């Protein structure tokens, strides 16, 4: 890192033999790193709420499919198979107040490559078929 | 000072300005030594940090005869300016005006106080890259991580209460009404499913309103975490 440049030095052997390569980078336009990194990471956040929306309606339906069983008369063989009534508003509070800080914990972008590249694709992709 | 401004900005939330026939994302930190200002419109982003002589000296020029402390005219501003960024459609008379220069961006703010008027100009450059970087880049990936961490824990919980079922089926018993039987929840035909529908719908940014509207308060969560360590 010089100046506001950065010389990124790749060697490898071709062959057995030398193969020196420099990328001289300079720093990426406004545009650039909005359309790549700013755009596409708002878009997979929505995509994310969306995802646990659906998933918080289908835990009301199986809710309901509980409720409408235990009217029926119905007893279940084991009594500790049965799992307590879904609340969005406690699950939100509950998650927010002990697991955000290691699941937020960006660390070195190890993460983010990891986990989160379909979605970051599939957006990428949305953007360039939109226009 | 600067330090207190930049953090009152970094922890404060987005707001949906809407200014002459268009939008723009503002985030205003605003106390009696100064402010701090962060204007994004989706493409660029820009900063602007002010103490109180530019403040006294750019309401001078501006209202010519305004003879107030900097003090008040800083509060004032906030007043101005905080219940439109909170919550639109108030009743005050603010109106927002935007000019562009090769890289400078003037957005003047015109407002009434007791009838009389009153003027006020931010002269926003473009943010470095490391205010851009540490206000969007990594709060926004933080929240997306968060995000999966929730959808995974939901789906743990659907695949319980899938257990439930399966056991109250193999119980023998029959709901009084069948139309509330629901199948089995796979998460890899859901997640193509949903990828195939809705993800086109759902990833449209537009001009912002949605990131306003439904993600400010993992946003500030993920801002204070950052902020602590």
């Amino acid at each position: 890192c010089v100046a506001d440049a950065l010389i990124l030095r790749v060697r490898s052997e071709l062959s057995g033999l030398p193969f020196y390569w420099n990328f001289h980078c300079m720093l990426a336009s406004p545009s650039l790193v909005s359309q790549h990194l700013i755009r596409p990471l708002m878009g997979m956040s929505l995509a994310l709420q969306c995802q646990v929306r659906e998933l918080a309606t289908l835990l009301h339906m199986k809710d309901l499919e509980i409720q409408d069983y235990q009217e029926s008369g119905a007893t279940l063989i084991r009594d500790r198979l049965k799992t307590e009534p879904f609340e969005e508003n406690s699950f939100l509070e509950q998650f927010m107040i002990e697991k955000l800080p290691e699941a937020c914990s960006i660390g070195d972008g190890k993460p983010f490559v990891m986990n989160l590249q379909d979605l970051y694709m599939a957006v990428t992709t949305q953007e360039v078929q939109v226009g | 000072v600067m330090e207190e401004l930049e953090q009152g900005l970094l922890m404060q939330p987005w707001a949906w300005l809407q200014l002459a026939e268009n939008s723009l994302l503002a985030k205003v930190f605003i106390t009696k030594q100064g402010y701090a200002l962060l204007v994004s419109d989706l493409q660029q982003v820009w900063h602007e940090q002010v103490d109180t002589s530019v403040v006294s000296q750019r309401a001078k020029e501006l209202n010519k005869r305004l003879t107030a402390p900097p003090a008040a005219f800083l509060c004032h501003l906030d007043n101005l300016l905080r219940p439109l960024l909170k919550d639109a459609a108030h009743p005050s008379e603010a109106t927002f005006s935007c000019d562009c220069v090769a890289d400078a961006l003037i957005l003047r703010v015109r407002s009434e106080l007791s009838g009389l008027p009153f003027y006020w100009n931010f002269h926003c450059m473009l943010a470095s890259p490391s205010l851009v970087s540490q206000h969007l880049i990594r709060p926004l990936m933080g929240m997306s991580l968060a995000l999966q961490c929730q959808v995974r824990e939901l789906a743990t919980l659907l695949h319980m209460k899938d257990l439930e079922i399966q056991d109250y089926q193999e119980s023998g018993a029959t709901l009084i009404r069948d139309r509330l039987k629901t199948e089995p929840f796979e998460e890899n035909s859901f997640l193509e499913q949903f990828m195939i529908e809705k993800l086109p719908e759902a990833c449209s940014i537009g001009d912002g309103k949605p990131f306003v509207m439904n993600l400010q308060d993992l946003y500030m969560a993920v801002t204070t975490q950052e902020v602590q360590v």
